[PDB]
DNA sequence: CCAGGGCTGATCGTGCAAAAGTCGTGCCAGCCGTCT
DNA sequence: AGACGGCTGGCACGACTTTTGCACGATCAGCCCTGG
């Protein structure tokens, strides 16, 4: 209900990154508050490698210049970004038509990774079939279904495709295999990664099947009042100086104490939500109870907001996995079996059940609802439909193909 | 994402994957030479959103386009010889233990 | 522009004859720089960008 | 490459700390006194025109304390890194060089023949080169280009930089807190200690 | 074949083509040295 | 000189109701496999 | 080849939870003034 405190207790509802940052932000204001290997080896990857080939070949000044323009618009993931006409306009010419650029852009189609800088899928695959041996049984078939009738192929249906395009069920299917064993997205062939992405907070204790309030590693912003500057307080020269020093000291003590207060709160706060939830970890990701913040403040010795703020932006970590405290929040779901359920558990089960099914005859919604009722979960058919279509799981009736 | 060591990576022929296991791990006794896949493992790259071409492409193949970034072991260019045995350590609590 | 003089004007190095050395005036150092650094932070771990 | 503002003046370490005293040969001041002035003490005098005192004398904290009330605000003096810059910028080289040459050519002796031609040659080389002595004490600080100093990519947890930008971030945050404290009218002792720490960094 | 970035590439191009010529240019170590010297209160630049 | 009353700097409390997000869950529209 | 029935996906009512702004006068012991 306080200013000098209303924030001193909202200053923790953020991540430790920002906290450190704002702590530095206010670490300059208060004088008395304080806390080789240059061998970076380089590489290539279809930008420099693509450019590398450019030089070796015999391309004239006007052609070389153009080459870089198109070799630089090649998105790393696979194909180029902008259209072809774009490229003609970004040369800055009027005498140069598409034909001139066509060649230069056609010549590159056959470099390191055959199919690099293709644009609009079809051209890529089509080219790849050109460098193949013409003494290939499904050469003409594949090509015929590459220039046209691709939409149908893309669909789950294939019978309507063969009947119209003068194709048989036996040979044509095998032509598919030569189009299927053809690798679109050749641009990632010479691609690779080397990332990390990991944050620490409250770890695990691992004591007789239990992880807890453990300890704090590196998250406490060293806030020790300076003693060389504090000695001059009592022996201040003017009134100005004394006032200054005392104001800054009191605010420093305030901040010391608020930082220490924030630590402890979240320190032992990481042992009741996660305990009220001893099924998602031990048993697994399937086996999950519904939990609510309102119910968490009821279990623990504190207010709802108090606990909501501590838990927000606090990535937890157990040898079983690292998930943010706020992500544990789940709605409700009647079950009638000694405890309600959650929709995340619906989603994981839908997914593990679509994984273990017949590949040719797909599983479904009413079927999934019935399976759930068999195990004793009793949910709606909608919740399943929603949780299925939320995970970008394609329709299972459209996921069928030729076994 | 959790890059799972599979046995069906992209941008690689079946002949090269004929030495791998069902869980993706070079059979002990194989005469691995030169630079070949030893332990398949695909890193889950942040998938995109809509972008029509991907949707069409995804359906065409499936479980490959906009999925992962192949990056296995690959015997160091200049090493050869039969592979005596392979050891495998997994974090307790992880639902795996395929070849373990 | 022309897309031809911009690419050819990339290795315009001279003979570097008569290399000398002098003091750096406080007003001449600003000509070498374009901006001014104010924050000690270099890279943020959230999205991996400066 | 970039640069740092550094509103608070700061001297250079390659000068007045090598084998020959570059700032010492221009001001005829011993190395101990110059090093003591730059460390924010000994309260050296700047001008001392009307007051009965030399322009390049030393007046300790007690000396300045008991001399300020005697001469009033006429005796101006500084006790920071900018004191040397202010004392050096107010110097006539073309007028002093002729006087020094005449004194060295007229008053010849055993010890007078040496230790005096060196200063004359230094002043002549400084005048003929067109450089300015106040340029020795810099105001801004150009930073090393970032590409030439990688971050040493580690496993991923901690970057573990090449400890070349650590001095950089230290100086940056020190100058930032100094500029923030200057706007709040801090006591003289606190701001003096802070500027001393910035000079040392 | 040691420091010059465009030099090694042009040499490779000329050897693949079959010309066997050389263009000196300027190495990168001297530029790194100039950039490291300009970082202090010292001025240095190439003249003609 | 000591205890009673007034002034004032220190020190607290880390709470509480209000507006929006979330899924149980029902309704409703479009589409395809098959027998007529 | 189209109606019938299953399948599928989009949309919305409503109970419950998530979060988010609201800046407050109130209070207690040390210090200072004063009567017994």
């Amino acid at each position: 209900m306080t200013p000098q405190l209303q924030q001193a207790i909202r200053l923790l509802q953020l991540s430790t990154l920002e906290l450190q940052q704002e702590l530095q932000q206010a670490l300059e204001s208060n004088p008395l508050l304080e806390e080789p290997v240059y061998q970076g080896e380089t590489t290539q990857t279809l930008q420099d490698y693509l450019m590398w080939q450019v030089e070796l070949t015999p391309f004239t000044d006007t052609d070389r210049a153009i080459a870089t323009s198109i070799v630089d618009a090649v998105d790393d993931t696979g194909y180029l970004t902008i259209q072809i006409e774009d490229i003609v306009d970004s040369i800055g010419d009027d005498e140069i038509g598409l034909e001139e650029v066509e060649a230069v852009l056609k010549r590159i189609q056959r470099f390191d990774p055959v199919g690099v800088a293709a644009k609009d899928l079809r051209d890529c695959l089509l080219i790849q079939l050109s460098q193949f041996a013409k003494e290939t049984p499904w050469l003409e078939e594949a090509r015929l279904i590459i220039s046209d009738h691709l939409d149908l192929l893309a669909n789950h249906d294939f019978r309507t495709l063969m009947r119209v395009t003068r194709l048989k069920e036996e040979v044509l299917k095998e032509a598919v295999n030569l189009i299927q064993s053809l690798d679109p997205r050749p641009g990632q062939s010479i691609q690779t990664s080397e990332p990390e992405y990991v944050i620490p907070d409250v770890l695990v204790r691992k004591v007789s099947g239990r992880w807890t309030v453990e300890l704090n590693a590196d998250s406490i912003p060293r806030l020790k009042i300076n003693q060389q500057y504090a000695a001059m307080g009592n022996s201040a020269r003017n009134d100005a100086d004394g006032q200054f020093i005392r104001s800054n000291l009191q605010e420093a003590r305030w901040l010391i104490k608020s930082l220490e207060s924030r630590n402890d709160t979240l320190l032992r706060v990481s042992r009741c939500i996660v305990e009220q939830q001893q099924a998602f970890f031990e048993q697994g990701e399937e086996y999950m109870k519904p939990m609510v913040l309102a119910d968490i403040a009821q279990a623990v010795e504190m207010h709802e907001s108090t606990i909501s703020r501590v838990t927000t932006q606090k990535y937890l970590h157990s040898p079983r996995g690292i998930f943010e405290l706020k992500y544990f929040f789940s709605s409700h779901v009647n079950t009638e079996g000694g405890g309600e359920a959650s929709s995340t558990a619906i989603r994981a089960l839908v997914k593990k059940l679509i994984a273990a099914e017949n590949p040719a005859k797909p599983l479904s919604d009413s079927k999934l609802t019935s399976m759930l009722s068999e195990q004793g979960i009793m949910v709606a058919r909608r919740t399943v439909a929603k949780y299925r279509e939320s995970l970008s799981i394609p329709p299972s009736n459209q996921r069928k193909q030729l076994v | 994402g959790p890059e799972e060591i599979t046995a069906d990576i992209p941008n690689v022929g079946e002949a090269a994957l004929s030495k791998l296991d069902e869980s993706g791990i070079v059979y002990i006794g194989a005469e691995v030479t030169g630079g070949d896949i030893l332990v398949g493992k695909v890193t889950p790259k942040g998938e995109t959103q809509l972008t029509p071409e991907e949707k069409l492409l995804r359906a065409i193949f499936g479980e490959k386009a906009s999925d992962v970034k192949d990056s296995s072991l690959r015997v160091p260019n200049g090493v050869s010889g039969t592979v005596i045995d392979v050891q495998v350590f997994t974090r307790d609590g992880v639902e795996k233990d395929k070849r373990a | 522009k022309d897309l031809l003089k911009f690419l050819k004007a990339q290795t315009k190095t001279e003979e570097f004859d008569a290399i000398k050395i002098a003091l750096a005036s406080p007003d001449m150092i600003r000509s070498w720089s374009f901006g001014e650094v104010k924050k000690p932070e270099t890279i943020n771990y959230r999205t991996f960008k400066p | 490459m970039g640069h740092i503002e550094l509103a608070s003046p700061t001297a250079h370490i390659w000068f007045l700390k090598s084998l020959p005293s570059r700032i010492g040969l221009l001001l005829d001041m011993p190395l101990r006194d110059i090093e003591r002035v730059l460390y924010f003490e000994s309260y050296v005098v700047i001008e001392g025109g009307m007051t009965n005192l030399e322009r390049q004398q030393i007046l300790t904290e007690e000396q300045y304390l008991d001399a300020l009330e005697e001469f009033g605000d006429e005796f101006d003096a500084k006790m920071g890194a900018e004191a040397i810059q202010a004392l050096l910028k107010s110097m006539d080289l073309e007028q002093e060089c002729e006087q020094l040459r005449e004194e060295l050519n007229e008053t010849n002796s055993e010890t007078k023949r040496k230790k005096l031609t060196k200063r004359i040659k230094l002043l002549e080389a400084f005048v003929q080169s067109g450089n300015k002595p106040e340029w020795m004490i810099l105001t801004v600080l150009p930073v090393l280009p970032p590409d030439l100093r990688p971050l040493v990519p580690l496993d991923g947890g901690r970057f573990a930089t090449s400890d070349l930008n650590d001095l950089y971030r230290r100086v940056i945050n020190r100058n930032n807190r100094l500029k923030r404290l200057l706007d709040l009218a801090a006591p003289d002792i606190i701001v003096r200690n802070e500027k001393r720490m910035l000079q040392e960094a | 074949k040691s420091d010059d970035v465009n030099g090694r590439t042009k040499m490779y191009k000329n050897i693949v083509d079959g010309n066997h010529q050389m263009e000196p240019g300027m190495p990168e170590s001297f530029n790194v040295l100039l950039k490291e010297i300009r970082s202090l209160g010292i001025n240095i630049e190439l003249e003609d």
